[PDB]
């Protein structure tokens, strides 16, 4: 059992996207594939635009709302993708039933569970030349007030996701919640932390490509003057596609090419 | 199988109240088939907080203090990458509890938990030539519940009219390490270097304050009333460059700001 | 990595006060220089002085209400201070928020340590200096308070050792008991500190290290008025300092004890 | 590498009621310069607690009790230092809870939670030549809360006028372990040597108390009243002189108190 | 180092105690003397004795209240006990104090241990002997107490055993139940401490261990005067006591029961 | 430096209704001066449990079930002393709370203890040098509305009365494991042996059971009516013989 | 010490039963026995029967409320069963008793309910051991814990009774499937070791003999005009599989020689 290391890198300035690939070749006599883990890290900026403080009646802010990234190998290569980390959650919650009397009836249920801003799910695309993550807004809180997310909705207020306050007296360029009571992720960078495993069969090329690919979805928050919120999904995308050739035979990496992409609607 | 070859250097700034202890750990990975360079970046950047008469007046009076942190490293050198660091930005995740009961009245509780620091650490930039952080005055624990840093009565005391500007914001028991005395940074970054290429490297090493100003009024019975000037000062930085031989393990400083 | 250990000590029986400094020299061939782990402990008495139980509307005492270490090395020679510890601390703390219906309501509840002094590092540490202040904080009263060296209270003053607002005499007895008192307001501070220190191999073979441990001693008194008592604290209103000054012989690993002094400030 | 020799030395002194149970381990550490002694100070010092008659009064009685135990090293050899010792005196910490909260009326609530030990150690006196501890009543869990070693209350007890001493204060059963029977030290000292200097050294060992005494009076229908007299007698010690011979290893008794 | 065990036991069956004890003789090139780590354990029934059912207005039952363990040494010898198990407790508790305004509120809760029975060394522990008095100390009547040996009411007396004040039944059968009584109380006390001893290798080969089991068992009694039951406790009123001298062989590492003695006493 | 010889025993009595799983160890420790061995007592007392109807009553019937379970073991041989056993007697101790409180004119003061309860409780009830008898003692069951006691007359009283005995008396899921199916126990003792004396020794291991009834009487609701050791040491014993030398083990005897 | 491992299975899937036995021969020079540590596992389907939805005013269904396991030696051969898990427990709670004066009492006891508790049979001695997993405390919806004799007055044994006043179809008035315990409806997954013992004067060939079975009860609940109402008949229907095995103690293999399915409907 060897363990052979290498690293490599891209980047997109314009983008503020960074790619950090660090690469564990692993041969193991027992078994009859080269072995592959890929740890796949760097900076994906939210693409954050704060809003205008002159915007009157109707303003506007562009946040990070989803984080897509993906690594895959070529459909005619022996490169298959076998493992990876994270996977989708089973979600637990705890539970505590509760029955009294006195002598008056007394009933109740608490349930206890974890609440993240952002939930990682498994791209419905994933197979086995291809896997990706969704890193996506999820239970948003205002002040105390919440949880929001992308598609939160009031019949009178709509999206209220980044709205301060529903009467409130000032410009709607000041009538987003502060900066400091976002989360992280919408207003600064997502740091990818992703694992993959590859194998390689030993009779196939010595050398393959992989393609690694990191996008931010952007979102338009926009307020109207009582106030009223609209959140308009992806409304920026930006992606930065990158792709490496391995070197199964020496344990070289070695980057070939980059491409930088966008969607405005 | 691994060597390590550990280089330091400490490099004190009067001017900024900024001191650098840095690290430099060349590891020799015969698994790896690249140089590496691991940098410890500690030291002591001190808060500077200071106390004044605004202007000319005799009721208002200003505190300027370290609203936020900076930590920065860059090199000049395309045949560095930066492949790890840390610390790094995480996802919020809290504890909730929630309640519905019945008494036969209906009862409904939500109730959710979590931890807070009194500065926290973001990663700001990042690519494969460099990573900046701020660490950034959050939340305080007082007497009368917990503070946002952004109140504009934050630190504002209770001695109106002293005459001296100290009394007028809260005593050095009732402020944070950080703002009392400084910050002790500790933030690490691991590099690459194709070998063998270039003989040296440059590296630039940044750790500074942004500041803001609180201004305490005398106000009618007479209370002291917090007004703030966010970003008052910012990137009040202290950079220094030192350059690496990664054949012999020879750090020189080349320069500082 | 190999490792040679000595030990030095000084003291000032005049200001009761006493250093131990024990040295850790390593040398690791993976580092071109010297490095010496040294931890200063020991002991800084208070200073404090008890209340004349026969002051009739006015009393004071003397409590110790701040210590300061430092070690420092000397601007001409090749040592460093690389690190040492503790570190200033960025605090924490616990928060639970609840919302609840049936009428509304919003509660609201913080947990964190509450510490009788707090260690902050000096202003004045740099590359060939680090010094620490352990300085009275968050001080219980009765289960009043926190009170400390700066507390205002627009009638009674600072109430830090103020046994009662009304109390029907006698001040001098006023003052909480002593055994209410923090342990380092009236008792020995037993300082631990470490700091880590790098030597050039090219450089001198001996080298000057300068320790000092001091204390700030506050007056705090108290007076009746014919109608409440009221108290005031006046922050070091006396200071008693001991400094040290050692031979490091990077060598032969040994330290020597070259000399002392004791000065005082009586404000 | 390191080399230990033991040596233990056990005195008890009747006059006193105090055994010390001394050991005593040389340590020969090559990385260590110097010589190295580590004293265990280990034993059993009797609270001797006793109640009596008041005098020649019927309704007086009291108990005389250990209201601080003393343990102290000294040494008056120049040769000699102390380099260690443990208990240190640390700082009070304490958990507090705060709670802040309203409904649509308004409510606070702050908590302070701790441990409390019925005796507490302190350093009372340390430099290079020696340590003193006093070991000091602090606080009692009873029936109806919390008592301080400072109420002059303490201890007295339910049975005016048995005619026996005893019954006017509290029984066995609500006495600490410490005031029953007594206490057993556990105290440590670690002192160096300079080489080939005296040939001996000798430390002075003292284990003693200091004992309060408690008036109970009766009053008045009948109750008991206490009034204590603090410090009554100080310094109950019994001290003994150990001679060590840096060379062979020999320890004497040179002395007793 | 070098470890070398045996054993050996005594037994009273008329008193029900009966003796182990457990021998570590350890040799220590590094130390001067010989050690022996003797544990001593066993049995020492309570001597409890049950009420008579049939008496009327006035009952009693002897109950075990006390155990006393000794282990000594002889004074013309050279050994020395050193160290031992269980030591005095400095015994410890947890509190927490709140103060909340909506109206103002104090609380104070502390919460601790409560043992039956508390275990306490002998007043006549010295360099040659060391003993343990494990005594009862805090003992629940149901949900009501603590009370123990010496507790009183002003009306009812020592109520420790006692069923009810106003209880409609024959003396005998107005006790709490027995299986109500702490276990130590109405069974068997098993025994587990420990002494270290040191013996001098200039000395004699031999030396004697002289170690002592005994029970104290109290009379409790309950009497109705035509109003309420009311009860009391006598401490002591018999003692049952058993002595065993063992011989140590210090060179060959064996030990011998001599000899063995009964002694009561009955007040 | 220490040598184990394993031997086993495993004896069954339908009259009694118990299994002795024995394993004896002979432990050869060379920093010990005697011959030593290490009896493990493990195996199975049923519960012998029953349900009658009571004389030609017909409206009493009773249950039949083990208020203590019994283990011991003896030895004659006068070379033999008992070194050490499990489960040793120890003092009970529980967790206190206490809180005085004061609303400003209201005073409040609180007590809690807690501990923690087993249905049956392990007792030394004798020891000595050769010999050591425990008792395995009903205590204190967990049921909807509270914790009851092993000594309330209407333990396990039922809530059939429907003729059939089993029917005046709670279910088999209101009873526990001990009354339902039996006793599992697991005991040790370790008994040291003088060398070159007697060649072997005769140890006697005794499992078994004290019986009470309840009476459940129909008065229409079910009384219960309770006879405490009705029936005692209705036990099973074996006698062993070992041998020191050559570790041979031998059955003797058994009631 | 030396250990050898082998396995051997058996099915019937008229009964949807199979056993797995995992068989762990040791030995061991201390011990003058063989030692055979054997794991029985696999699985005892519960045999229920969904109510039929058409029934009226009275309907059924079969639940599985009882699992039983015996592993058995020859009461001629040299093998002995010393030791098995799991054995009866001694079951413990928690307490705390409150005392308040301002007069209040409180006792709150705290303590582990399984749906299905595990006990030895009876029939447990040195050539037999064997285990009930045996339907404990059930609960309904939040209410009970009921059983396989719960007893109410009026209703008799609410088990599986979805209402007391339902307007519904007898056989669409018991609780969701989802809604009871999984060994109720399910398959149970037996876990149980035994340890034997083997004579090395033995023979070198000997017999085990293991037993799986379930016990199918019969719930019924009927409609009388005013409300429902529902009973319980336990052990309504037996299904038993029993294999036998042969050991070789002397080159630690296993092979089946015979299974047979029995079964009883009352």
């Amino acid at each position: 059992v060897t363990l052979y290391k290498t690293t490599a890198t891209a980047d997109s300035d314009k983008f503020k996207i960074s790619q950090i690939l660090t690469f564990n070749f692993i041969k193991d006599k027992s078994y009859d594939k080269d072995t592959l883990v890929l740890k796949a890290t760097g900076n994906i900026n939210s693409g954050f635009v704060k809003p205008n403080p002159n915007d009157y009646d109707f303003s506007k802010l562009y946040w990070g709302a989803k984080y897509n990234v993906s690594i895959s190998s070529q459909s005619n290569d022996s490169v298959n993708v076998v493992d990876y980390a994270p996977k989708n959650q089973n979600e637990e919650f705890q539970v505590q039933n509760t029955l009294g009397y006195t002598f008056n009836t007394a009933f109740s249920e608490t349930i206890n569970y974890k609440q993240e801003s952002y939930r990682t799910t498994l791209s419905r695309n994933t197979n086995y030349k291809n896997v990706g993550w969704g890193v996506e807004a999820h239970k948003i809180m205002n002040n105390g007030w919440g949880p929001y997310g992308r598609d939160s909705f009031h019949p009178t207020y709509g999206n209220e996701l980044f709205l301060a306050g529903r009467q409130s007296s000032a410009y709607a360029g000041q009538n987003f919640i502060a900066q400091h009571q976002m989360p992280l992720l919408s207003r600064s960078n997502f740091n990818p932390e992703f694992l993959s495993v590859l194998s390689h069969r030993q009779d196939g090329a010595k050398k393959s490509k992989i393609t690694v690919t990191y996008q931010r979805e952007m979102d338009l928050y926009q307020i109207r003057w009582y106030w009223a919120g609209a959140n308009y999904k992806n409304f920026k995308t930006r992606t930065f596609k990158s792709t490496y050739e391995i070197d199964w035979e020496n344990h070289k990496v070695k980057l070939l090419d980059t491409k930088e992409t966008e969607n405005n609607k | 199988d691994i060597e390590i070859i550990k280089r330091t250097e400490d490099k004190t700034s009067n001017k900024w109240g900024v001191t650098q202890n840095i690290q430099f750990d060349f590891v020799k990975d015969k698994k790896y088939n690249k140089d590496a360079l691991i940098l410890k970046m500690q030291g002591f950047i001190s808060s500077r907080t200071t106390y004044y008469n605004y202007k000319k007046t005799n009721h208002v009076k200003a505190m300027r203090w370290p609203f936020q942190y900076n930590i920065g490293l860059k090199t000049n050198d395309k045949y560095v990458s930066l492949i790890n660091y840390l610390p790094k930005n995480k996802i919020e995740s809290t504890n909730v509890s929630q309640t519905l009961g019945y008494n036969i009245s209906f009862n409904y509780s939500k109730s959710i938990s979590y931890t807070q620091q009194n500065y926290v650490s973001e990663v700001e930039q990042q690519n494969s030539k460099s990573v900046l952080w701020g660490v950034k005055a959050n939340s305080f624990a007082t007497e009368s519940g917990q503070k946002s840093a952004f109140d504009s009565d934050l630190f504002v005391g209770y001695k109106p009219h002293s005459k001296d500007p100290r009394d007028y914001f809260v005593p050095d028991s009732e402020l944070p390490p950080l703002v009392q005395s400084g910050f002790n940074p500790s933030f690490i970054a691991t590099v690459s270097h194709e070998k063998g290429s270039s003989d040296t490297s440059e590296f630039e090493i940044t750790y500074g304050r942004n500041m803001d100003v609180t201004h305490a009024i005398k106000r009618s019975n007479s209370y002291l009333d917090g007004h703030r000037v966010h970003n008052a000062f910012v990137n009040r930085n202290y950079t220094v460059k030192y350059e690496v031989n990664w054949k012999t393990h020879e750090i020189k400083v080349k320069g500082q700001n």
